[PDB]
């Protein structure tokens, strides 16, 4: 997973989800990268799927 | 089966917009970024009950799918959980809307402008959406925004969420249900 092309003002609603490093499941890759960006890139992928 | 319920491709899971009919040939709707690259829907994260396959696939520019039911013994109800839908609309500024997701269930909200254009980026941007104050979250896509028993929209994408508020945008049925010759029941 890539979020250097973040952040998005808008996500798709699909579910398809990550693990971030704060043992929070994302709903998908955009609403992920959003909150990396958001963190100033401290969150971190854990592992696909969820938490 | 009925709109809000959720749906499940290869890829992941979204929910059924509206069920809807041309003859006697049954369908559902959903979001067009969902149909894209589908081809087959389960009822259950098991895969075990099929629904159908895809018919058709408009994402982007517009956001709207539809898939054929295959299964013939599952009910198909012309409603939204248990609200029935008797006709379509075309949403109006100020109108007070309501939605159903397969994650989040049911939240309501009012249209606050039409004609919206949303980028989602990397290409796939979407035109003539509706914006409403509703929160939607991921799974919540394809799910039916309605206003009492008339159709609406179906879910896209937006920002924010359920918790802290958020911005959805809707993809008008109206146009949907014109480009596929089917009709709510």
């Amino acid at each position: 997973v890539d979020c250097s092309e973040y952040p998005k003002p808008a996500c798709t609603s699909e579910y398809r989800p990550l693990c971030g490093s704060d043992n929070k499941t994302y709903g998908n890759k955009c609403n992920f990268c959003n909150a990396v960006v958001e963190s100033n890139g401290t969150l971190t992928l854990s592992h696909f799927g969820k938490c | 089966i009925s709109g809000g319920d959720a749906i499940y491709s290869s890829t992941g899971r979204c929910s059924l917009g509206f069920n809807v009919r041309s003859g006697s040939t049954y369908y559902f709707l959903t979001a067009g970024h969902c149909t894209d690259g589908a081809t087959t829907w389960w009822a259950n994260s098991a895969r075990t009950t099929v629904l159908g396959t895809t018919s058709g696939s408009s994402f982007p520019n517009n956001d709207y799918g539809i898939v054929r039911y295959t299964n013939t013994t599952i009910p198909k109800d012309g409603t939204v959980g248990g609200q029935d839908i008797t006709s379509a609309a075309n949403a109006t500024v100020g109108m007070a809307v309501t939605r159903r997701g397969s994650t989040t269930g049911t939240h309501s909200g009012s249209v606050t402008a039409l004609n919206a254009t949303v980028n989602y980026g990397g290409g796939d941007v979407v035109y003539g959406m509706i914006r409403t104050n509703v929160c939607a979250e991921p799974g919540d896509s394809g799910g039916p925004l309605y206003s009492g028993t008339r159709a609406i929209g179906l879910t896209s994408g937006g920002s924010g969420n359920c918790s802290s508020g958020g911005t959805t945008f809707f993809q008008p049925v109206t146009e949907a249900l014109v480009a596929y010759g089917v009709s709510v029941y």
